[PDB]
RNA sequence: GGGCGUAAAGCGCACGCAGGCGGUUUGUUAAGUCAGAUGUGAAAUCCCCGGGCUCAACCUGGGAACUGCAUCUGAUACUGG
RNA sequence: AAGGCGGCCCCCUGGACGAAGACUGACGCUCAGGUGCGAAAGCGUGGGGAGCAAACAGGAUUAGAUACCCUGGUAGUCCACGCCGUAAACGAUGUCGACUUGGAGGUUGUGCCCUUGAGGCGUGGCUUCCGGAGCUAACGCGUUAAGUCGACCGCCUGGGG
RNA sequence: GCUGCAUGGCUGUCGUCAGCUCGUGUUGUGAAAUGUUGGGUUAAGUCCCGCAACGAGCGCAACCCUUAUCCUUUGUUGCCA
RNA sequence: GCGGCCCGCCGUAA
């Protein structure tokens, strides 16, 4: 039932006295239908082992996000060490418009009508933090009222 | 050339022989020639059968052959007609009376020669090399073994230089001589060139 | 509670600023703990882990600091509890599926105490086998037959056992720790302020805990 | 809707005219600032609501905008006098 | 203020700081263009010249040595009065104002308790070194921020050319 | 007959040198690190103590051959007390 | 604690 996606497979090398030894690394993201999402990065000597080693470590770390009818209304901007991201909610009928990794993450997260743009560096690992970027700090419409000690109506206005 | 051969270094301690008999210095050459001729002739037609090894003994007056196979049904064929044909043709080869005995291989995925033949026959028909040796190792460890190692080298479909890969499990200590290792090899006349296979099986120590 | 037999923090020179509201004005250049505040939440924290014992809490104790090292095992095994007292291994909780086989190894070895020299009488194996068996139970004495994943956990010294606390947070295991003026509340803050380096105080704490946990089951 | 320790980038260091910015009130002030209404912002184009050419490009009807500019009155929290 | 400042005595003169009190009443911050002060080397005129030492001369070493080593050695380094206006002129961090967990010190004012002493309660200024949150590509910085903000100014836009 | 710079097997080689790696878990965005480091010891990653490591595999040694002392079985073609 | 001793043709293994 969980949705899984594979993004990047790049060879990585290390040098020793006898020469160069190679390795493969893979980055994968695992998501539920409507809010649970997680990603995993796994080293290995061979590609299939890398995939089967990243899958389970991506399964363990699942994080929930609040959203309604395949979106949630918030102009959220996310920042990381090198990459900078920004996404905003769409109205309806629009698909999902975003970059490469962003497309997979927003697809398996459960959002179905959103607008997003990627600034800065385009390395897949840093932009994969789009989850942690805003979705972790995503704000709930009733939670704001709860912490302000008011009802949802007055907050909505 | 780095490794001494495991079989030779253990031939007298924890290993049997393939042809135990006696002959003086005069009749060594013709005896060996007859042994080789019989072995190769038998190995030719029985390639379809899962033939493991052939044992030849001379009780100072006769020739006897022993065949180890996991598939005695085709080895004998429908009935003794195949065995009678083999005995008469080997009597033609060696005029001395001959007896044919058939052994049994209980575990086809044992007998490193047999698994080598299986994997090379798989590689004959254009299959990528990873799956074949992987499943061979899986079968070897599934039936219970304290060690397993497989080696392959040659042109693996690419024009570049020949590479060499090996997967191992358990313990396969070749520096301890009491340990029994089933080691053999085989080759296939592939389109890009001859590809050799090596297999080691550590059944267990012999005390 | 009122016996005033518990000493106070190490020294104002070695003090952690994260514990400002749990302090009293120093008068001999030594911090004084606020016993008027230690008692209430200490009892309110005794409450739930007394209740947890009703759920077979399988609580553990860590006292590998040689000041309460002998005392922890006394309160340990009192009702049913367990302990570790030598060389806390790194990640035996997170990597439990690996260190489990060491418990299995000990459970295979101690049977050879009944027949380990009568199968073969070689004197060479006896000494090293005995030393290996003794070494294995020196650090796994209180864990020699656990099923794994203890529910609760009790700590004598926080910073001295920060590795255990960090190994507890990731797995969501509640923690009960005696925190002195040098440590800080970071883990599952069932904080128990009090002098960790005082045999009288630690013995009193252990006695109170052991009495509390005993009635958890019945 | 960028940067200036090591990737490009803080004047060698000071004084200082013209400029930019302005502690806390009290009252006037209506300059900026905010709300109205009045006249323009042609036609033509674009959008919307539709029509007629076999639909259609093409043509046509009405509304929207024409983000501005001008005048009178009101508002005086904030900046300015 | 920056460049920088060292035997002792005298003369003229500038700034910061502390404790307390009195007074004036926003008179403030930053500044394009302007003005002044800027290490060493170098230039002009007149004095001085112990030591050292560009240039230069011999002697060595080396395949060669034009250099590193040795023996000598003029300008200069010094003084008076004028130019020059550049330094890795570096904390490679522009000037003001405000807020944010700790510490060990050093130097210099001042108060109160036996001040007995070198005790402790403090309380201002400037400095040195670790270090939390936070920030950073990382190295690292961290109340003397590269943390959170406001005002003004000066600079940057691929590498060579 | 051509092609060891297309190839299987077979050798030399550093070098009989003592090192070389993996599983799981923890540390950093990352290449990677830890284990394999520190105190003492061995011919040796041979061991003991301490340590975010806990364990594993090829390696080391050993199990092989011959020789160095005597004990048992048996004396031809071998021995003569 | 101070004597001295220079160079290595162009492209090449995934």
């Amino acid at each position: 039932e969980l949705q899984e996606k594979l993004i990047a497979v790049n060879r990585v090398s290390k040098t020793v006295k006898g020469g160069r030894i190679f390795s493969f690394t893979a980055l994968t993201v695992v998501g539920d239908g409507n809010g649970r999402v997680g990603f995993g990065y796994g080293k290995a000597r061979e590609v299939p082992a890398a995939i089967q080693k990243a899958m389970e470590k991506a399964r363990r770390n699942m994080i929930n996000v609040a959203l309604n009818n395949g979106t949630l209304q918030h102009p959220v901007k996310g920042v990381h060490t090198g990459s900078r991201v920004f996404m905003q909610p769409a109205s309806e009928g629009t698909g999902i418009i975003a970059g490469g990794a962003m497309r997979a993450v927003l697809e398996v997260a459960g959002v179905h009508n959103v607008l997003a743009k990627a600034y800065g560096s385009t390395n897949p690992i840093n932009v994969v933090r789009a989850t942690i970027d805003g979705l972790e700090n995503m704000n709930s419409p009733e939670m704001v009222a709860a912490k302000r000690g008011k009802s949802v109506e007055e907050i909505l206005g | 050339g780095q490794k001494v051969h495991p079989n030779g270094i253990r031939l007298g301690i924890v290993k049997p022989w393939n042809s135990t008999w006696f002959a003086n210095t005069k009749e060594f050459a013709d005896n060996l020639d007859s042994d080789f001729k019989v072995r190769q002739y038998l190995t030719k037609e029985l390639a379809k059968a899962s033939v493991s090894r052939i044992v030849i003994e001379r009780p100072a007056k006769s020739i006897r052959v022993t065949i180890h196979t996991a598939r005695p049904g085709i080895v004998i064929g429908k009935k003794g007609e195949d065995v009678e044909k083999l005995r008469k043709v080997v009597a033609d080869i060696a005029g001395v009376p001959a007896q044919i005995n058939i052994a049994e291989v209980r575990k086809p995925e044992l007998d490193a020669k047999l698994v080598a033949d299986s994997i090379t026959s798989q590689l004959e028909r254009r299959v990528m090399f990873r799956r074949a040796m992987k499943r061979a190792v899986q079968n070897a460890m599934r039936l219970g073994a304290k060690g397993i190692k497989v080696e392959v080298s040659g042109r693996l479909g690419g024009a570049e230089i020949a590479r060499t890969e090996w997967y191992r499990e358990g313990r396969v200590p070749l520096h301890t001589l009491r340990a029994d290792i089933d080691y053999n090899t085989s080759e296939a006349h592939t389109t890009y060139g001859v590809i050799g296979v090596k297999v080691w099986i550590f059944k267990g120590e012999i005390l | 509670m009122l016996k005033a037999g518990v000493h106070f923090g190490h020294q104002t020179r070695y003090w952690n600023p994260k514990m400002k509201p749990f302090i009293f004005g120093a008068r001999n250049k030594v911090h004084i703990i606020n016993l008027e505040k230690t008692v209430p939440m200490f009892n309110e924290a005794l409450a739930e882990l007394n209740k947890i014992a009703s759920r077979k809490g399988k609580i553990l104790f860590v006292g590998t600091k040689r000041a309460a090292s002998e005392a922890v095992k006394d309160a340990a095994l009192s009702c049913d509890q367990f302990f570790v007292n030598h060389r806390w291994l790194g990640g035996m909780l997170t990597n439990w599926k690996t260190v489990r086989q060491s418990i299995k190894r000990l459970k295979d070895l101690e049977t050879q105490s009944q027949d380990g020299t009568f199968d073969k009488l070689t004197k060479k194996e006896a000494l090293m086998r005995t030393r290996e068996l003794e070494k294995l139970e020196n650090s796994l004495g209180g864990i020699k037959d656990m099923g794994g994943l203890p529910d609760a956990l009790f700590v004598i010294d926080a910073d001295h056992e920060h590795i255990a606390i960090k190994e507890a947070n990731n797995l969501g295991i509640p923690v009960f720790a005696i925190v002195d003026t040098n440590s800080d509340p970071d883990g599952v803050d069932f904080v128990i302020p009090g002098n960790d380096d005082a045999i009288r105080a630690v013995t009193l704490y252990l006695g109170a805990v052991a009495a509390t946990v005993r009635e958890g089951r019945s």
